[PDB]
């Protein structure tokens, strides 16, 4: 039953990015590191995180920032391992195969960048920067983390920024 | 004067390329909850631990 | 049920350290070695144990002393291995992951240094020298023992002495 | 019955203009042309429309912009003919005679400029830049569209900008 | 019963100050005079009040403006005399003694500057610029008016701007 999956998915919360009352994206924290896409600009909803100094990634199109120690407990847990199957995402479950994550066509658009992908246990596997519809499914320009502790950004051909 | 200009341009390009090297070394490894690796800091020292 | 866990936790006893009627900490003995934090000063409750000559550890902030042979049987058993899960501690169960021990915020304060951590079978895993609350949980500056027979002090940043 | 007229009036939607969380006015699209009063400044609620390049009309106090072809279908229908009678407007029905539109006194204020006037059939007759109360009714400085394809703005004396 | 006091408190209304959709404070009118703290910046909710020319007070940390005569009737009545006791305030009753107003700790924060304090009869005694908690109660840096017709600002030491 998908209802329980949706209920588990809708448990945790993220911090959106605002620009003049418009939500251009989301800014999540995982493992004590603040993340938000660089191409998406705005002000983070929470003032404290918005006050943090951040640095830019030229080829990765996102910013990073260390959360304060007194708040690092309240962070999402990551997973370098990505078993084959379907994963929970805010809009809906994500069916992924061949190392690339796919969503039903017509799901996800601008302002949905940066929303993390959760596993069955709630650990974040990867975050999405954009996606392109290529037929019945829509491949997503997600950035994943490798087992060794590295960062990987699988971007499909001529993908669309969100 | 031309030799001095050539040397200065070479040094500036070396600085640009070394900044690119630091970015290319760290950015794949910065974007992680760990973001610290003893071996890379030993072999290239891309990020200055004392500087913040 | 947590009642059985608490009952198993409250079986063994430790030896506190007194200073002018004030309990600055505890001095436990494991494997024939007397241990007490060096920054914590006082007199141990047991006259003989307090009478034992001790040596100091500069970078570990604890003392070490060997119990007499007739008393080495009556000591706590150590364990080098720390499988993932939760461990029982005097104030409450300790939820630990990624090699660092966490306790619910608001648990643990000054005078709680030197209290050992017990596993399911009662073997001592590590003792805590201090702790700092860093959010929903509270990481503790515990000192662990390695599988090879070495000693490791996983100390969180800017920890508080207890 | 006026209930049915109000219900018919409240069917279609327009695009407001925002300035620092303040609605200075509305920007309507009719016939493939974007319109907004020039004296009223702000940002259009729709991102795409707000990004469109616009040009100014000095003596008409309004801007114009062409919608993209793929979206020209979803726009309001114009009508050059204005037979005598009463017309529907967002706040309420408009009683018009002698070529000038009148509304009850106390109806319509600042920020209501640019809101279109609909006929019985939903076709837009004219849009309002402002109005002045002159007694029992309040004439509005609307700009109407002529039968030959021309543009006329019947502005009452000493009108008030909205 | 305190319920009746709260009901009497919540009758009158004030005019807040908005800055980019954020309520930075409130601007009250008493006796035909507009007031808002100088340290608090923003735009008044009322356009007419917002358009009024104001002057600044260097030490009093507030601005003053004269309302139009047709609206001076609609203003709050003041009282120079402040008998000992408790007074009703928007967040709750204020217990005041020894010439300083106190509120329970945890009551009142940023954005609460400019909120007036009413007597039993609704006549405003003073308005608060800020406050500092000093224990069980919280003194507020309020500005009162003297019986002679003068203005006095009783500021507790190291107060916090609100």
């Amino acid at each position: 039953k998908r209802q329980r999956m949706v209920m588990k998915l809708e448990s945790d919360k993220t911090f959106p990015i605002m620009l003049e009352g418009k939500i251009n994206g989301y800014a999540c924290v995982v493992g004590g590191k603040l993340f938000r896409p660089m191409h998406v600009e705005g002000k983070i909803d929470n003032d404290v995180l918005a006050a943090l100094k951040t640095k830019k990634a030229s080829k990765y199109d996102l910013e990073y920032a260390d959360v304060p120690q007194n708040m690092r407990a309240d962070t999402f847990k990551y997973t370098h391992e990505k078993p084959q199957g379907y994963y929970s995402w805010h809009h809906g479950a994500v069916q992924y195969e061949n190392g690339r994550f796919t969503v039903p066509k017509g799901v996800g658009a601008k302002g949905d960048s940066g929303r993390p992908i959760l596993d069955n246990q709630g650990r974040v596997v990867a975050i999405v920067l954009g996606g392109v519809n290529e037929g019945s499914r829509t491949a997503l320009s997600v950035v994943m983390w490798n087992e060794k502790g590295v960062t990987v950004k699988y971007t499909p051909e001529n993908c669309e920024q969100w | 004067s031309i030799c001095a200009a050539i040397a200065t341009v070479s040094v500036a390009a070396s600085t640009w390329l070394f900044c690119r090297s630091r970015v290319a070394c760290l950015t794949p490894y910065r974007l992680t909850p760990n973001a610290r690796i003893p071996f890379c800091l030993a072999v290239l020292c891309c990020a200055r631990t004392a500087r913040a």
